[PDB]
């Protein structure tokens, strides 16, 4: 009969697994989630508050410590402006400690 | 310096929290394992706004996660940060709601209330010092809609001190997604006027723009979509976690935003936003944030705000600035164009400082605006509600739960004397 | 814990589950012999000690020869010795053997299995019942189960696969007086009753896949499809998944509508497959052409009311919303005033797994439309008219009064009808 | 409508970008050694390392032989793994049991009150059971506690075994004979080599047991449970379950 | 378990997609034309002798 | 030509090139072998 004829059985016809992990992915995008909104360039450390750069660190050390040169095209004062300081490690005080 | 309750409900909440708590998990350095990593000892100030503490030195949230299906809570927790959410704060039922309001606020989504008001007093009771309530869900269905605003008019019966602060989904205009949708957005804004005082209003046809036109990508999907947002949250309250210059916070903010009992609806923003091929070519200083903040297509809502005024506006600010350049440039946009602001009040825009932006970020910002071009997000959901009742159609959902049409034709009267009053300060 | 009771009744009941439980068997990893990451087959497959899964549906046929040629087949180890129910005689085409003699002699052991299988479940959310309106078994004892489900078991759930008789051709010669009567006595007891012919898929399977000949073998897997990707939320996961409730409350208006249409839409074989290009676009612009219907009949003579446009497999989120959106720019395809929004989405993303060297090849992106529309009141007036042409010599009503149900009932299975069509004439005009 | 990678049609050019940067940033972690292959091989390799057992010059064990803890083949209930389960470290650490038969480093343990290095060993007695990770060249140890209200089973919610640095009395097992009219004829007779013995803790008097019903998938694939609770018949002998065998090297 | 599992595995498919497709197919292309190219060469250069 | 071959390899080369028959014998038997 025609039953006996299209039921034969099928040893191996093994679903996949693979396209329903990857269209997860395609949704979703895992590691894609500081690709996003991340801007100019990679930076790990770049975090520091006010307080503890005007007061206590006593400002920027690598920049010009007097001169202010006013340059060609631009019309500007910036070798102290331009900085806007950003030197060594950020804001610690021994916290993390206690 | 509080902390800050937190809640999240339908399917859409635990798909935007589920970023929302991953931006504050990176800007206090916190690994999805539970401790502290982070490098500097500024981060650890005002962990507590955000984090209660345990044994062994991990931080875990005040997060509240509910929904009544239990599709997304097999999806949040099996992210990268799944040991980072509290076990015994996913509270849920077994059935699903699915798109209609009489099960969600009166029968199904209501008999886990009493699931969700036990679990925020053995935490909310337990913070010394809170500021208020957040929410965050989508209008659009039956556990957002139905159990969310359904508890904010709960848990506005045991504090009225505190300030209702909400992250709102109203439907898209051109293209939704439910054929029922004109109910559910109709009788949840009718809920939200009397309890919430900053409601924000966010969609999904604002959004596929700006990761169109503005950010130049070819696939903008939710999870593209949901960052988006997640960056404002973390940049609205930046002045409770950090040091700066004018610190500001949920009660700064209504005051300088909302003037009357009923006029509460708002509107946000996000500046600093480019492409990934211009990354190098732009400079993230002051005249470019502010240039784009206030434009149009730079905007998370259904507003053309150049059609209207914007009565007030807000802001924020992050990173280590000057002042002089955000003192004039918010004089100037308001100097440029009268046109666009209304007459009878004399200063319009608030300024507020910190000192850190978000991780990546060099400086930020983030608009938050109280417009009258937002009665055009209301009006086309009273143009297709009356067009709806005149027929009477579907309205066997909405007698077949425990409603009547006196909760239908009042729903509708609230959304017509918002206009109404909209209306009187357009020019 | 969501399992879904399915029901089967008569010869097209055993003979479309033979393929749609072949399907399910075949998407996991289930043998055909009971045994065997996911463990969403708990909704359709139970257990044991010995890993054994064991479906949970019944089946019913009074003509016990379909059913012993499944006992006998190749899927005898799988399926319980018990919710497969014969007797030793036919209802044999009328209504009066299969809704008061044949009907209430074996509808007990039906609904003692029904109920074991209800209190060993947890999660149900309703009952979905293949049948068929144009024979004995498929209607008779059909609406005995529905009038004798629904006084226990109360507001649920039910939605109705239903292999409707073809619109010209025909089979058996007194369909409409069993089709007419069955209607009547479904009306009132449904919530939502999705409608497939037979040589409407004739057509398709040979103006698309291009097989010529084909058999009920060939067209079962189709409806063994259909349904598969309407149940196939529950299934997997996905992205916005679906409950069985949205479709009875999104798809339905009034008391008296119930009656969509089903077409799904990425139909092609394996050697044409590989050289046309499956974009979302052209498949739902595929599954709104009148040459892509599972119901003969044509949307240009009324208006859509409700869709539920149902996918599966790689969807890209933003393409469906702009799919819509150059769908509703066109004057083809009109709606009613009164349903503005007009449309839902669900998802899921596993792809179509699709049996092996079938008449279909393995398609990445499935869409099911069940939408209702003002177009099938056309196809009720044939059968309409054909009783009209019938009654009146009084042709064949002796089989009829001959087993107890009076000659009364034709007139208000008429009635009805008018009355049916009355509602859905004065459903679709305007207002003003 | 829509193309593939390379053809420079339509918005490719940021999209060239945004792999470029992904692409190098791959590269980079590959580079550095950060990826989850290479710390998973060289983790993996640092466990399954092919290493040699100790022959006995008899049959009878004596200390400081290295040798593999074994459990038989057994012919209750319809769940079952199919034969000789051997005791292994399992990490996430944990210890289970796993079918394998081969001495692979996270199997092999050195016999460690007595003092000689060399020494025969008794039923009835004290002894350790030592196991070292790789590289951290410091001895763990077998132990099991007391039954608490916090500190149960993975599966079981038996008494639970696992593994500990520390050095206490909650580390000692003894191991006796099955036939129950015959220990206190065997309490000082040497044990041999391969024969089916029973292990019992010191402190708490209960046995270290092999769980054939419930399944710890691990990312080796190989299951089975191991707990400690003394398992008796209607007949009162000690099942099946609770056998042992200390298996050592061919020669 | 499923969450951690396909996690770290999807992670392994991206990773391993990447390096491995872009090596091999690099490799293939320049080993492929440095050898067609030298063969031509000297079968030429005799031939011509 | 820049191939350096065995002289087993180089026999076996020649016996297939003579098989294969009844230069392009030579490239094709050191192709296929």
């Amino acid at each position: 009969c025609i039953y006996r004829k299209e039921y034969v059985p099928m040893p191996d016809h093994r679903p996949d697994f693979v396209s329903r992990w990857y269209s997860k992915s395609k949704m979703e995008g895992l590691p894609y989630k500081h690709l996003i909104t991340h801007h100019q360039e990679p930076s790990h450390r770049y975090l520091i508050s006010t307080y503890d750069d005007h007061y206590n660190r006593h400002n920027y050390n690598p920049g010009l410590p007097a001169l202010r040169t006013w340059n060609g095209q631009k019309l500007l004062w910036l070798p102290e402006k331009s900085d806007f300081p950003l030197v060594a490690p950020p804001t610690n005080y021994g916290l993390l400690e206690q | 310096m509080r902390e800050i309750v937190h809640l999240q409900a339908g399917q859409c909440g635990n798909q935007i929290g589920a970023k929302f708590w991953e931006v504050i998990s990176d800007e206090h350095g916190i690994d999805p394992t539970g401790t502290y990593h982070g490098d500097s000892d500024l981060q650890l100030e005002r962990i507590n706004v955000y984090y209660n503490e345990a044994t062994g030195g991990k931080y875990v949230p005040r997060a509240v996660l509910v929904d009544l299906e239990p599709g997304t809570m097999d999806s949040v927790r099996s992210g990268p940060f799944g040991q980072i959410f509290r076990p015994d704060n996913f509270v849920f039922g077994q059935s699903g709601a699915g798109n209609n309001w009489a099960k969600g606020h009166y029968t199904e989504g209501a008999e886990l209330v009493d699931s969700v008001l036990d679990v925020v007093r053995k935490e909310a009771e337990s913070c010394d010092c809170l500021q208020g309530f957040q929410l965050t869900h989508s209008l659009g269905g039956g556990t957002g809609s139905g159990m969310g605003t359904l508890l904010i008019s709960k848990i506005r019966e045991e504090y009225p001190d505190r300030i209702m602060n909400t992250f709102s989904v109203v439907p898209s205009p051109k293209v939704s997604d439910t054929v029922v949708e004109p109910y559910n957005a109709t009788l949840s804004v009718h809920q939200l006027v009397e309890n919430t005082d900053e409601t924000y209003c966010i969609d999904n046809e604002a959004l596929y723009d700006i990761c169109f036109r503005t950010l130049k990508l070819t696939t903008p999907t939710y999870g593209d979509l949901n960052h988006l947002v997640s960056a404002t949250m973390s940049g609205v309250t930046t002045c409770l976690r950090f040091p700066g210059q004018l610190n500001a916070d949920l009660r700064k903010l209504a005051v300088n935003m909302v003037p009357f009992p009923r006029l509460h609806f708002f509107m946000p923003g996000f500046a600093p936003l480019t492409s990934r091929g211009s990354q190098q070519y732009r400079a993230l200083t002051v005249p470019e944030l502010t240039q784009q903040m206030f434009d149009a297509k730079n905007m998370m809502a259904a507003c053309d705000p150049r059609h209207g005024r914007y009565l007030t506006v807000a802001a924020v600010f992050r990173g280590r600035m000057s002042m002089k350049e955000v003192d004039e440039q918010m004089l100037n946009v308001q100097n440029k164009n009268s046109s666009y602001f209304v007459e009878w009040i004399p200063n319009n825009v608030k300024t507020a400082v910190c000192d850190i932006p978000p991780r990546g970020l060099k400086m930020s910002a983030t608009f938050i605006g109280n417009s009258t071009a937002i009665q055009e997000l209301f009006k086309r959901i009273s143009e297709q509600f009356t067009a709806m009742f005149r027929r009477k159609a579907f309205l066997h959902w909405y007698t077949g739960e425990g409603m009547d049409e006196m909760e239908f034709t009042e729903a509708e009267s609230n959304m017509n004397d918002l206009v109404s009053e909209y209306q009187q300060y357009q020019d | 814990m969501r399992e879904c009771i399915s029901i089967h009744v008569g010869q097209a009941g055993v003979q479309i589950g033979n393929a749609c439980w072949e399907l399910y068997c075949l998407e996991h990893g289930i043998q055909p012999d009971g045994q065997m990451g996911d463990d969403s087959f708990n909704t359709f497959f139970s257990e044991t000690g010995a890993g054994k899964h064991v479906p949970r549906a019944v089946f019913v046929d009074l003509e016990p020869t379909v059913i012993d040629e499944v006992r006998t087949g190749t899927y005898r180890q799988l399926f319980h010795p018990e919710q497969l129910i014969t007797g030793k005689e036919d209802a044999a085409n009328n209504y009066a053997r299969g809704h008061y003699t044949i009907g209430k002699e074996i509808i007990d052991l039906v609904l003692d299995r029904i109920r074991k299988l209800a209190d060993q479940c947890t999660g149900l959310q309703g009952f979905l019942v293949f049948h068929s309106f144009g024979g004995g078994t498929g209607s008779g004892f059909t609406s005995l189960l529905m009038e004798r489900l629904s006084v226990d078991y109360g507001k649920k759930s039910k939605l109705e696969f239903s292999i409707y008789p073809a619109p010209q051709v025909s089979t058996a010669v007194v369909e409409p007086y069993n089709s007419i009567l069955t209607t009547h006595t479904t009306l009132e007891h449904s919530d939502c009753a999705f409608m497939v012919d037979n040589e409407a898929i004739y057509d398709i399977c040979r103006r698309n896949l291009d097989i010529e000949r084909p058999t009920y073998t060939n067209l079962n897997r189709l409806i063994g499809q259909i349904v598969s990707s309407i149940t196939a939320s529950l299934r997997f996961d996905g992205a916005l998944n679906v409950d069985l409730t949205e479709f009875q409350t999104n798809l339905v208006p009034y008391p008296r509508i119930h009656f969509p249409l089903a077409t799904y839409a990425p139909v092609i074989s394996a050697e044409k497959a590989y050289h046309e290009q499956l974009s979302v676009a052209e498949i739902t612009n595929a599954c709104f052409e009148p040459a892509n219907q599972m119901v003969k009949c044509d949307p240009r003579h009324g208006k859509y009311m409700a869709c539920c446009l149902l996918y599966r497999g790689d969807v890209v989120p933003k393409d469906v919303n702009a799919a819509i959106a150059t769908i509703k720019t066109k004057r083809t395809i009109q709606f009613v005033d009164w349903c503005p929004t007009g449309f839902k989405v669900g998802i899921n993303y596993q792809p179509p797994t699709v049996v092996p060297g079938g008449d279909l090849a393995k398609v990445q992106r499935a869409v099911c439309m069940l939408s209702n529309t003002t177009a099938i009141a056309e196809a009720w007036a044939r059968l309409d008219h054909k009783f009209d042409l019938m009654y009146a010599k009084r042709a064949f009503v002796h089989w009829y009064v001959g087993e107890g149900m009076e000659e009364g009932e034709f007139s208000e299975a008429r009635e009805d009808m008018a009355a049916l069509e009355k509602d859905y004439e004065e459903v679709g005009v305007d207002s003003v | 409508n829509v193309y593939g990678p390379g053809v420079r049609m339509g918005n490719w050019n940021e999209d060239v970008y945004l792999e470029e940067e992904r692409m190098r940033h791959f590269l980079e972690k590959r580079e550095k050694g950060e990826l989850l292959i290479q710390r998973n091989r060289r983790v993996k390799k640092n466990i399954l390392r092919p290493m040699q057992l100790s022959v006995s010059e008899d049959g009878y064990v004596h200390y400081g032989d290295k040798v593999i803890i074994v459990n038989p083949d057994q012919v209750e209930a319809g769940k079952f793994m199919r034969g000789d389960l051997s005791l292994c470290m399992s990490p996430d650490c944990g210890v289970s049991a796993v079918q394998t038969i081969a001495p692979m480093g996270r199997n092999t343990f050195t016999i460690l009150n007595s003092c000689e290095m060399g020494q025969v060993v008794v039923y009835g007695q004290n002894f350790c059971l030592g196991i070292a990770a790789g590289l951290e060249g410091k001895m763990l140890y077998l132990t099991s506690d007391h039954r608490t209200l916090l500190k149960s089973s993975l599966k079981s919610g038996l008494q639970e075994v696992t593994l500990t640095d520390e050095v206490t009395h909650l580390n000692c097992w003894q191991a006796a004979f099955l036939d129950p009219q015959l220990r206190l004829e065997y309490e000082g007779f040497p044990v041999r080599a391969n024969e089916k013995i029973v292990i019992y803790h010191r402190h708490t008097n209960r046995a270290l047991a092999v769980h054939r019903n419930l399944f710890l998938r691990t990312y080796f694939g190989k299951e089975m449970e191991v707990v400690a609770h003394t398992y008796l018949d209607s007949h009162k002998v000690e099942k099946p379950k609770n056998q042992w065998m200390l298996v050592t090297g061919n020669p | 378990v499923e969450r951690q599992r396909f996690l770290r595995v999807l992670q392994n498919e991206q990773f391993e997609l990447d390096m491995e497709e872009a090596i091999q197919k690099a490799e293939a292309n320049k080993m492929l034309r440095d050898r067609q190219l030298e063969q031509e060469e000297r079968l030429a250069n005799e031939l011509a002798r | 030509i820049g191939v350096k071959l065995s002289k087993e390899e180089f026999e076996n080369v020649w016996n297939l090139a003579s098989k294969k028959h009844q230069v392009e014998t030579i490239r094709n038997v050191l192709d296929e072998l």
